[PDB]
C-alpha cells in the first residue's frame, strides 16, 4: 500500500507549509569569554532557551548555548559545546524551546549526553516524547508517605539506614571511600525489583564513567539503567544541566512508566554521582557570568539549584499514578568537613545521610558507613516487616558497642557483660563488612541478621564471621532453597517470626553449624 | 589512685576539648568572614 | 503600572516602569505567564529612572525580557480570616491543598505589616500555660513571647506541637498557625498533613484548628524569606480579634538562610560568616509582630537549627537575642520511652523568676534541676564503681532523680489513639504542687514505676493504692 | 591579519584587530620583536570590537602601545614526531637545548586538542606493568591512569622516574614524556638532564627515550599553564601510533597555580581561595587526554605538591579528583638504604580490588600491609616492654614485617652503573607469588639482609643455596 504514502504526502506538501517570508530576530556574538557569549540584541529569548549558533564557514555543525542572563542590550549565553569556534560577529538563532530531553522506553541501557544525544555509539535514540528540563516539583498533595523499601543489597544500609521509594538518601563521603561503589551496588540489586535505575555522572572522568557502564553491562544491569554523563572535560553548561536531564528522564518513568520485563514499572532510582561537582560547575557558570558570589564563592541560588533538583524526587499517591523517584545524591567532602556549604545545603535538603568515612574505609570496614551519624528520617517505614523486626536488636547492640568502642583493645580486663557486648559488636561489625558487586537479597540479609541477633555466631571467631556468612547463605542457596522462599513470602507479615518460618530458619542454622567447623 | 588520676585527667581533657572547640569555631567564623570579604573585594 | 521586564538574571529580575507610578519597595509586581497562572515578584530596590529590582519567587525560566509587568500597588496580599483555617497555603496566599480558591469575598491584607506600637505592648509578662508538666515547670512559656525547640525531629517534636495546638484549642480561644519555612515536600508537608488530620480532639481534628503556610524547599529564596511574614499576616487577623495564637515556625535558621541568599543575589556586601548585612533588621521585622498586646497575644515556638554546633554563630545568636525560652529535646531521653523528651538541664526560660511565676514555682524548679544536675554528675561514678559507692542521701538523690525524670512523662490527648491512654492536662500550679510534694519526701516508698506517663501526684498515689 | 597592541598590563596584552579578522579564542598572537625573535602570546578572551585579551608567554618589558601583532590563525603549534625525541622544549615548542632548531619538515600540531570520546574509552580497568615490586603490588598503576608521588628530595623519586622510563622502553616500545610544570630550574634541569643522560639501558641513555618540556617558575603564568598541554600533544602523537606512553607531569599543582594567576590578571572573578572559577574544567581539559584508548594508552605518573599540608585546598582536591593511585615516598625508608622509598602504607590504588588485579593479588596485598597495618605497632610496645623479652607470636610477625620491608627494595637498572648491581625486572605475577610464598612461611628459613636487594623470592632462594 504505497498509495497510502503517496496520499499522506502530496497533501502536506501542497497545503501544509505557509512559505511566507518574515523578519526573524537574531543576535550577533560581541564577546566570547571562557565559554560565555554575549549575543548582543537577541530579543524574544526565553530566560533559559537553547540558542543555536547556526553553522558558518569552517564549521559544519552547530554548538548550542543556554541564554542564562537576559540583560539589557545583551544576552549572556552559556555555551554547551566547545567555545573555541564561536567568534565575535557570529549569528545566533533563538530556538523557542527550553532544553528538553527525550524520554521513554527507548532510553534504557543507553549512555546519553545531558541533551539526550547518545554517546555510546550504538545508534540514534528511539523516542517519541520529550520531557522539559526544569519542571516544577510534583507538589504537596501529590505525594504519599514512603512505604515501599528500596533494597540496597548492603546489610548496613538495608538494615540500619533504610531507603524507600521516594526517599532521598544522601551518600556523603571523603574522596575515595565507596560512594560510587554503594550507588553501583544499589543499582545492581534492582535486577528483579521492578525499578529503573538512572546514573547521572556529573563531572566524573570519562574513564570512570566508562568503567561504571562496563560494570553495569557485565552484570546485566544495563537493560534497566539510563546513564547520563557530563564528564570533566565537557563544558560547565553540560555538567550544570546533567542532573536535571537525568531527573526529567526519571520523572517520565515516575509518571508514565516503562515496560520492563513485560511489566509496567513506574518506579525510578536516580544517582547524582557528584552534586559537589554540579555545584562547582554552577559556580563556574555564575562567576563567568559575573553574578554576585556568596559564601565559598558559590552563587546565592545554589541552595535553590539542588533544591529544585531533589524536590522532584517524590512518591506519588494512587490518584497521580502511584509512581516513585528515589534520589541518591553523592557528595565528596574534604577532610570530613560536613559543615561546608554545599554539604550542609544538600544535607538539609535530603531526607537522610549515609556518612562514609575514610577512617573505617582504611581500617578494613570496607563499606565505610558511620552508623553513629548516618540517619534515615523515613526509618522503619522504608523496611520490610521482616527486616524491621530483625534489625532492631542489631541497631541496639551496635550502639552499645559504639559506646564501648574505645574498649576493644582492653576487652580482656573488663566486666563479663561488657566483654560480651564488645564481642557481639565486633561480630556484628564484621558481619556488616561486604565485598564489592555482591548485593544480598532481602531474604538472605534477614536470615543472616536473624542468625546474628540470636546467639548463633557467638561460637564463631570474629575474623571468620564474614566467611561464615559467605558460607551460610551458600548453604541456604543450595541445601535449603525452601527456607529462603519462606522468608521472602512472609517478609510483609506484621509478626514476621511466625512459628513456621521460625522453625525453618532455626533448623537451617543448626544444620549448617553442625556440619561446618570454625 | 590511678582510677582517680585518670578520672581527673579525663575531666581536664574534656574541659580542654570544650575550650579548643570554642577557639576552633571562632577561627572558623573568622576564616569564613575573611574569605567572603576578599571575594567581595575582588568582585568589586 | 504596566511595566516591562528589562533584565532577567536568575531569580533577580528588573522591571522598567513609566517615570510616574513606579512601585514602592515590597510591592509584589505580577507577571502574567501566558495563562491564568502568574509570577509574583516582590520589589526590593528602586534603580534610576523607573527600573525596579525584584525577587522572582518563582520559576522565572519561561520569561522573556520585554514581557508585561503589573504593579499591584501594595505588598503581597495574603487572605486572612476564618476561611484560612483548615487550609494550606504557600507564601503568596494561594491554597496549595486539594480544595479550591479562597474567593474574593475574603479579606486580603499586606504581607509587610508593622509591629505593634510601644503603647500596645504589655507592661508585665504573663506565663503561658501549655499544660505539659516539664514544659510548664522547667522552661515555662511566655504569653506573646518567642520560644525555641532543639531536636532532630525523631524525638516527637510534632507530638509536642500537636499537643500545644490541642491544649490552646480546648482551653483557650485556640487558633494556631504553622509556618513551614524551608519545609520538605515529603517529610514536612504530607507527613504533617496526615498527622494533623488523624490527630483529633473533642471531635475536631487538629488540622481544622490550624492554618498551615508552607514555603517549601523547591521555592526560590524570596518565597522562603517571606513565608514567615505570610504566616504572621494570617495570625494577626486572629490576634486582632482578641484570641490567643500559637505560631510554630520550623527551622527559623532556614528563614535566615533564605534572607542571606536573597541578599547575596541582590549584590549586597556579605557580613561575618556568609550572613546578610541586614541580619538584625530582618530578624526584627519578624519576631517583633510576635508580641502580647492589649487585644491579644501571639506566642511562637520556633525550631532552630544550629550551624555546625555554634551557639555563637550570627544566625543562632540573632535568634537567641529574641528568645524567651529554649526547649532542648534530646535523643537519649526519647530512646527511653519518655515522649516529652525535654532535657531539663539544657532547657531554660527567662520567665522562670520569682517575680513572675511565684516564689514557690522558682524554688521547686531549681531543686528539680539541682537534684538532676547532681544525678548527671554521678552518671559517671555509677558507671565507675556501681551505685554502692555512692553515699546515702546522694543515693536518695539518684533514686529520686530517676523517679522525677520518669515523672516528666505525661500522656497526651493527641496521642490517645496511638497509645490508648487519655491525655492529662496538668496546670502550672498543680505541677508545682506535685513536684514539691515529690521532692519533700512523699512518694519515696513508691517505686520508679507508677510515675511513668502520669498526671499530677494525685494520679501517682491513686495508682499506687490500686 | 595584523592588529595593534592597545594595552599592556604585566603579562596581559590587549590587542585590537581588524573587524573581520579577529583571532580565535586560543590562537597565537606572535608579537615580533626588533632583535629578530618574536613574542608569542595566546588569546584568552574575545571582546569589544575586534579586541582580544591574551596572555603574554613572555616578559613584555620592551613593548610599546603600537606594535603590530600577526595572528597565526591556529593555536600554539608544537613540533610532534620522532624528531622531537630526546630533546628539551619550552612551552612554545622551541628547542631550548644546545642542539639546533627543529626542521620545518616535522609536523606541527595544535596544543589544544579534544580528549578521546566516551566510545573509545576502555570498558575495564587494566593494570600497568612497571616491574617494581612495591609499585606493582601495593599501588598498581592503571593503563591510561594517573598516579601521584608525595615525596621531597633525596628519596629517589628521580631514579624511580628513570627506571619507569627504562622499563617501559624495554618491555614495551615505551617512549616517555616529562613536563616540568613550575619546577625549580636547578632540580628540574641539569639535575634531571644529567642524571638521565648518565643513566643508560641497552647502551641507550634514558634521555634518548624521553621527550622533555619545561615550563619553570621563572616563566610567566601562561607558559606554566600551557606546558602541560604541550607535553600532552607530544605524547598524543606517539599514542596515535599505538605505542604506550608514560608521561610525568612534575608539579601538576604548579599548573593549577599558573591558571589562578592567569585568571587574576585576566579580570576573572575569583573563586574559593583566590583560585580561578574555571578550575574543574581547566583540570579536566588536561587530565582527560591522559587515558587508555584502543590504539594506545598515555599512562601518567604525576607529582603533587600540597601547599603547607592542606589536602582540603582546592588545587590538591581538584588534582585528587583525577587520580588513580598515590605513591608515598618517605624519608625514613630512604635513609634505611631501601632504594625504592615507596611506603607500603599510605600508598593506595583503586585498581587494588579482586575484580581487576585478581583474587590472589588482592589477598596477598591485604595479607601484607596487614602485618604493617599496625605498622608493627609492636614497635611502640617494644620501646617500653623490650617485647616483654619476647612476644607469644608477635615476634614472628615482626620478623615477617622486617623481611618484607627489606624485600620491597629492588635493584634498579638505571642505578646499575652506580651501585654495581644488575637491575631486576619483576613481573606482577612473580611479585604476587613471591610475597604470598614469603607470607606462607617459606621465607622463615632465610635471615634478614638476604632480601635486601633481590628481584624475586626465587632469587632470594638461589642466594641462600649458594
Ligand atoms: N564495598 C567495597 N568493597 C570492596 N572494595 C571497595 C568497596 N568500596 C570501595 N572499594 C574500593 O575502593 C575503590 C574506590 O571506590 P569508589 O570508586 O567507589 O570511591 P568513591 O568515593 O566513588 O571515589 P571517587 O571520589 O574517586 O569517585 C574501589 O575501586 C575499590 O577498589
Ligand atoms: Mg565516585
Amino acid at each position: 500500500i504505497t498509495e497510502e504514502l503517496i496520499a499522506r504526502l502530496k497533501q502536506g506538501i501542497t497545503s501544509g507549509v505557509d512559505l511566507q517570508p518574515r523578519q526573524v530576530n537574531v543576535g550577533t556574538v560581541i564577546a566570547v569569554g571562557d565559554g560565555v557569549a554575549r549575543l548582543s540584541g537577541l530579543d524574544q529569548v526565553v530566560a533559559s532557551e537553547i540558542v543555536e549558533f547556526p553553522p558558518k564557514a569552517g564549521r559544519n555543525e552547530s554548538i548550542y548555548g543556554i541564554a542564562l542572563n537576559l540583560e539589557q542590550d545583551s544576552v549572556a549565553a552559556i555555551i554547551l559545546g566547545d567555545d573555541e569556534t564561536i567568534e565575535e560577529g557570529d549569528m545566533v538563532t533563538s530556538t523557542g524551546r527550553v532544553i528538553s530531553v527525550p524520554v521513554g522506553q527507548g532510553l534504557l541501557g543507553r549512555v546519553v549526553n545531558p541533551l539526550g544525544q547518545p554517546i555510546d555509539g550504538k545508534g540514534p535514540i528511539v523516542y517519541e516524547k520529550t520531557r522539559p528540563i526544569e519542571r516544577i516539583a510534583p507538589g504537596v498533595i501529590t505525594r504519599k508517605s514512603v512505604d515501599t523499601p528500596v533494597q540496597t543489597g548492603i546489610i548496613a544500609i538495608d538494615a540500619l539506614i533504610p531507603i524507600g521509594r521516594g526517599q532521598r538518601e544522601l551518600i556523603i563521603g571523603d574522596r575515595q571511600t565507596g560512594k560510587t561503589a554503594v550507588a553501583i551496588d544499589t543499582i545492581l540489586n534492582q535486577k528483579g525489583q521492578g525499578m529503573v535505575c538512572i546514573y547521572v555522572a556529573i563531572g566524573q572522568r570519562r574513564a570512570q564513567v566508562a568503567q561504571v557502564v562496563g560494570t553495569l553491562e557485565r552484570f546485566g544491569a544495563m537493560e534497566y539503567t539510563i546513564v547520563v554523563s557530563a564528564t570533566a572535560s565537557e563544558s560547565a553548561a553540560l555538567q550544570y544541566i546533567a542532573p536535571y536531564a537525568g531527573c526529567a528522564m526519571g520523572e517520565e518513568i515516575m509518571e508514565n512508566g516503562v515496560m520492563l520485563n513485560g511489566q509496567l514499572v513506574k518506579d525510578a532510582l536516580i544517582v547524582y554521582d557528584d552534586l559537589s561537582k554540579h555545584a562547582v560547575a554552577y559556580r563556574q557558570v555564575s562567576l563567568l557570568l559575573r553574578r554576585p558570589p556568596g559564601r565559598e564563592a558559590y552563587p546565592g541560588d545554589v541552595f535553590y539549584l539542588h533544591s529544585r533538583l531533589l524536590e522532584r524526587a517524590a512518591r506519588l499517591n494512587e490518584e497521580y499514578g502511584g509512581g516513585s523517584l528515589t534520589a541518591l545524591p553523592v557528595i565528596e567532602t574534604q577532610a570530613n568537613d560536613v559543615s561546608a556549604y554545599i554539604p550542609t545545603n544538600v544535607i538539609s535538603i535530603t531526607d537522610g545521610q549515609i556518612y562514609l568515612e575514610s577512617d573505617l574505609f582504611n581500617a578494613g570496614q570496607r563499606p565505610a558507613l558511620n552508623v553513629g551519624i548516618s540517619v534515615s528520617r523515613v526509618g522503619g517505614a522504608a523496611q520490610t516487616r521482616a527486616m524491621r523486626a530483625v534489625a532492631g536488636k542489631l541497631k541496639g547492640e551496635l550502639a552499645q558497642f559504639r559506646d564501648l568502642a574505645a574498649f576493644a583493645q582492653f576487652a580482656s580486663d573488663l566486666d563479663a557483660t561488657t566483654k560480651a557486648q564488645i564481642e557481639r559488636g565486633q561480630r556484628l561489625q564484621e558481619l556488616l563488612k561486604q565485598p564489592q558487586y555482591q548485593p544480598l537479597p532481602v531474604e538472605d540479609q534477614v536470615a543472616v541478621l536473624y542468625a546474628a541477633t540470636n546467639n548463633y555466631l557467638d561460637d564463631v571467631p570474629v575474623p571468620l564471621i564474614t566467611k561464615w556468612r559467605d558460607d551460610f547463605l551458600a548453604f541456604l542457596r543450595t541445601a535449603h532453597p525452601e527456607v529462603r522462599k519462606l522468608i521472602y513470602d512472609n517478609r510483609l507479615d506484621r509478626k514476621f517470626p511466625t512459628p513456621e518460618v521460625k522453625e525453618a530458619l532455626e533448623a537451617a542454622i543448626k544444620e549448617f553449624k553442625a556440619t561446618s567447623n570454625y | 589512685a590511678r582510677m582517680v588520676a585518670m578520672r581527673n585527667a579525663t575531666n581536664n581533657a574534656k574541659d580542654l576539648v570544650r575550650d579548643l572547640t570554642l577557639s576552633f569555631n571562632k577561627a572558623r567564623q573568622a576564616a569564613i568572614t575573611k574569605e567572603v570579604s576578599e571575594i567581595a573585594s575582588g568582585a568589586a | 503600572a504596566k511595566g516591562v521586564i528589562q533584565e532577567i538574571i536568575g531569580v533577580v529580575i528588573r522591571a522598567k516602569f513609566p517615570e510616574d507610578e513606579v512601585p514602592e519597595i515590597y510591592n509584589a509586581i505580577e507577571i502574567p505567564l501566558g495563562n491564568g497562572d502568574r509570577l509574583v515578584c516582590e520589589v526590593q530596590q528602586q534603580l534610576g529612572n523607573g527600573v525596579v529590582k525584584a525577587v522572582a519567587m518563582g520559576s522565572t525560566d519561561g520569561l522573556r525580557r520585554g514581557l508585561e509587568v503589573i504593579d499591584t500597588g501594595r505588598p503581597i496580599a495574603v487572605p486572612v480570616g476564618p476561611a484560612t483555617l483548615g487550609r494550606v497555603f504557600n507564601v503568596l496566599g494561594d491554597p496549595i491543598d486539594g480544595m479550591g480558591p479562597i474567593g474574593p469575598e475574603v479579606e486580603r491584607r499586606p504581607i509587610h505589616r508593622d509591629p505593634p506600637s510601644f503603647e500596645e505592648q504589655n507592661t508585665q509578662a504573663q506565663i503561658f500555660e501549655t499544660g505539659i508538666k516539664v514544659i510548664d515547670l522547667i522552661a515555662p512559656f511566655t504569653r506573646g513571647g518567642k520560644t525555641a525547640i532543639f531536636g532532630g525531629a525523631g524525638v516527637g517534636k510534632t507530638v509536642v506541637i500537636q499537643e500545644l495546638i490541642a491544649n490552646i484549642a480546648k482551653e483557650q480561644s485556640g487558633f494556631s498557625v504553622f509556618a513551614g519555612v524551608g519545609e520538605r515536600s515529603r517529610e514536612g508537608n504530607d507527613l504533617i498533613h496526615e498527622m494533623k488530620e488523624a490527630r483529633i480532639d473533642e471531635n475536631t481534628t487538629v488540622f481544622d484548628k490550624t492554618v498551615m503556610v508552607f514555603g517549601q524547599m523547591n521555592e526560590p529564596p524570596g518565597a522562603r524569606l517571606r513565608v514567615g511574614l505570610t504566616a504572621l499576616t494570617m495570625a494577626e487577623y486572629f490576634r486582632d480579634e482578641g484570641r490567643d495564637i500559637l505560631l510554630f515556625i520550623d527551622n527559623i535558621f532556614r528563614f535566615v538562610q533564605a534572607g542571606s541568599e536573597v541578599s547575596s543575589l541582590l549584590g549586597r556586601m556579605p557580613s561575618q560568616v556568609g550572613y546578610q548585612p541586614t541580619l538584625g533588621t530582618e530578624m526584627g521585622e519578624l519576631q517583633e509582630r510576635i508580641t502580647s498586646t492589649k487585644r491579644g497575644s501571639i506566642t511562637s515556638m520556633q525550631a532552630v537549627y544550629v550551624p555546625a554546633d555554634d551557639y555563637t554563630d550570627p544566625a543562632p545568636a540573632t535568634v537567641f537575642s529574641h528568645l524567651d525560652a529554649t526547649i532542648s529535646l534530646e535523643r537519649s531521653i526519647a530512646e527511653r520511652a519518655i515522649f516529652p523528651a525535654v532535657d531539663p538541664l539544657a532547657s531554660t526560660s527567662r520567665i522562670l523568676d520569682p517575680n513572675i511565676v511565684g516564689e514557690e514555682h522558682y524554688r521547686v524548679a531549681q531543686e528539680v534541676k539541682r537534684v538532676l544536675q547532681r544525678y548527671k554528675d554521678l552518671k559517671d561514678i555509677i558507671a565507675i564503681l556501681g551505685m554502692e559507692e555512692l553515699s546515702d542521701e546522694d543515693k536518695l538523690t539518684v533514686q529520686r532523680a530517676r523517679k522525677i525524670e520518669l515523672f516528666f512523662s505525661q500522656p497526651f490527648t493527641v496521642a490517645q489513639q496511638f497509645t490508648g491512654r487519655p491525655g492529662k492536662y496538668v496546670p502550672v500550679k498543680k505541677t508545682v504542687e506535685s513536684f514539691a510534694r515529690l521532692l519533700n519526701g512523699e512518694g519515696d516508698h513508691i517505686p520508679e514505676s507508677f510515675f511513668y506517663m502520669q498526671g499530677d501526684f494525685d494520679d501517682v498515689l491513686a495508682a499506687y493504692e490500686a
